[PDB]
């Protein structure tokens, strides 16, 4: 069975930048690569087949390289459509995918700003406790959210969701919601996150005490 | 992990300066390494980060397309090409290395500053 | 041009059948080859199996050989896909594809790809969301802005919408994806950041729909 | 041919 591998996973990228993708496999495939992207809540849309050959109605800033085990996808310059999700795929012996490779919208660093939120006492009342934790409008994408119950870090009770770039201005924001029973939730006392991201000089930490 | 900061000094406005931010006993070049600055009556406030090489430079508004990071691995030292400097440049400036390999700014080790004057 | 429309997507309990449909229009299906071809967060993309122009031959992954059937009716301009025995692992948005043209000797993929139809493989019961306050406090706040929210929990399948004072209000909300909770029930939140000094004296409210269990919520979001 | 052959009319 063939294995692809695609890198980078995702390349912070502006309008303008030529971008450079690459793609292996674990044995030769001659040129029988292809090249699809996909726009997120959208269907793969093919680019680039025979490893060089451009599709039909692709723009030609696009072009691809390689033969053998080592190819790559080029982006001459750069426009707002390209930020996608960009798939290799080969079609030598059965089909197999890339993990894909994701052009982000680099835009300038934003801290996150830290919201905590209590569990509601209609929640409680049904014997269960959900803390949550937002980091709103912040950039680039990593970021580090610890849980702190009476000042020991929890681990395996928490869950994060994270936003798309927003339409607007490119920021994430991130939601941690931790979550105990209301047994759990009332064998303690103070409940924070710890918030850490390259655009802070020191983390920031949110609490309350519980009844509070 | 000790980190030094050297290169700041009085500049006119519109000069031009280099920090540089050497480290010592670890090998930074797995380690993103970001600079912060302080002006008086103000907190820490975030300039630039250069991660590792290939991995690219993220920079703050205030000073995007004036100051530029870049790495001199082999010796174990970033810049901070700064050009174009304004009066509100004006700050004490600091590196830090970002010991999250993952980048999610776990800022352990801080140097002891270098101090930039524009007027 | 080309168009793919699947169908035939839904909440199937492990251990059950499910049969989709790909229609086809814009070129002659019958002289083409198709793919059927799944994508899930775990598994990426995954070629799921492939049928000749004329059904003669067939070809699968290993991950569905014996359990997946593809065919397809040229008459009807149609490709089918007849799932078996399906697993948890099986939930994915499944695509039919076209097969592109090509030289006699060349090795052949696809083209053109249709929309999806979403294949959700889980033994939990249909339930509409549990919907609880973000209330703000001096703890979700930071100078004249506070964020507040709602709380959309427990609830299954996928989807739910959630809206703001019944629409009027949605400057600055971030409504996350859902995650998938170890009972099988997903949960997610929604946000919104307000002027600090409206809190107290301006009624925000969250409007929670979920079709799938015609539950309708408007929670109001008042301050601790 | 092999499964990635040619699968259309000709």
């Amino acid at each position: 069975d063939i294995q692809m591998t695609q890198s980078p996973s995702t390349l912070s990228t502006s309008v303008g930048d030529r971008v450079t993708i690459t793609c292996r496999a674990s044995q030769s495939i001659s040129n029988w690569l292809a090249w699809y992207q996909q726009k997120p809540g959208k269907a793969p849309k093919l680019l680039i087949y025979k490893a060089s050959t451009l599709e039909s109605g692709v723009p030609s800033r696009f072009s691809g390289s390689g033969s053998g085990t080592e190819f790559t996808l080029t982006i001459s310059s750069l426009q707002p459509d390209d930020f996608a999700t960009y798939y290799c795929q080969q079609y030598s012996s059965y089909w197999t995918f890339g993990q894909g490779t994701k052009l982000e919208i680099k835009r300038t660093v934003a801290a996150p700003s830290v919201f905590i939120f209590p569990p509601s006492d209609e929640q409680l009342k049904s014997g269960t406790a959900s803390v949550v934790c937002l980091l709103n409008n912040f950039y680039p994408r990593e970021a580090k959210v610890q849980w702190k119950v009476d000042n020991a870090l929890q681990s395996g009770n928490s869950q994060e969701s994270v936003t798309e770039q927003d339409s607007k201005d490119s920021t994430y924001s991130l939601s941690s919601t931790l979550t105990l029973s209301k047994a759990d939730y009332e064998k303690h006392k103070v409940y924070a996150c710890e918030v850490t991201h390259q655009g802070l000089s020191s983390p920031v930490t949110k609490s309350f005490n519980r009844g509070e | 992990v000790q980190l030094x900061x050297s290169g700041g000094g009085x500049v006119q406005x519109g000069x031009s300066l280099x920090l540089s931010c050497x480290a010592x006993x670890x090998x930074x070049x797995x380690x993103x390494x970001x600079w912060x600055r302080q002006x008086p009556g103000x907190x820490r406030e975030x300039v630039x980060x250069x991660x590792x090489x290939x991995x690219x430079x993220x920079x703050x508004d205030s000073x995007x397309g004036r100051f530029t990071x870049s790495x001199d691995x082999x010796x174990x030292x970033x810049x901070l090409q700064x050009x174009x400097l304004x009066x509100x440049d004006x700050a004490x400036y600091y590196c830090x290395x970002x010991x999250x390999x993952x980048x999610x700014x776990x800022x352990x080790x801080w140097g002891x500053g270098t101090x930039v004057t524009v007027s | 041009q080309v168009q793919l429309v699947e169908s035939g997507g839904g909440v199937v309990q492990p251990g059950r059948s499910l049969r989709l449909s790909c229609a086809a229009s814009g070129f002659t299906f019958s002289n083409f080859g198709m793919h059927w071809i799944r994508q899930s967060p775990g598994k990426g993309l995954e070629w799921v199996a492939i049928i000749w122009y004329d059904g003669s031959n067939t070809y699968y992954a290993d991950s569905v050989k014996g359990r997946f059937t593809i065919s397809r009716d040229n008459s009807k301009n149609t490709l089918y896909l007849q799932m078996n025995s399906l697993r948890a692992e099986d939930t994915a948005v499944y695509y039919c594809a076209k097969v592109w043209f090509g030289e006699s000797e060349d090795n052949y993929s696809v083209d053109v790809w249709g929309q999806g139809t979403t294949v959700t493989v889980s033994s939990a019961s249909t339930k509409g969301p549990s919907v609880f306050p973000l209330a703000p406090s001096s703890k979700s706040t930071s100078g004249g802005t506070a964020a507040l929210g709602c709380l959309v929990k427990d609830y299954f399948p996928e989807p739910v919408t959630v809206s703001w004072n019944s629409g009027a209000l949605t400057s600055g909300v971030h409504t996350f994806p859902a995650v998938l909770q170890s009972s099988g029930l997903y949960s997610l939140s929604s946000v919104v950041t307000v002027p600090s000094s409206s809190l107290g004296t301006q009624t925000y409210i969250c409007n929670v729909n979920h079709k799938p269990s015609n539950t309708k919520v408007d929670k109001k979001v008042e301050p601790k | 041919a092999n499964p990635n052959a040619n699968p259309n009319a000709n």
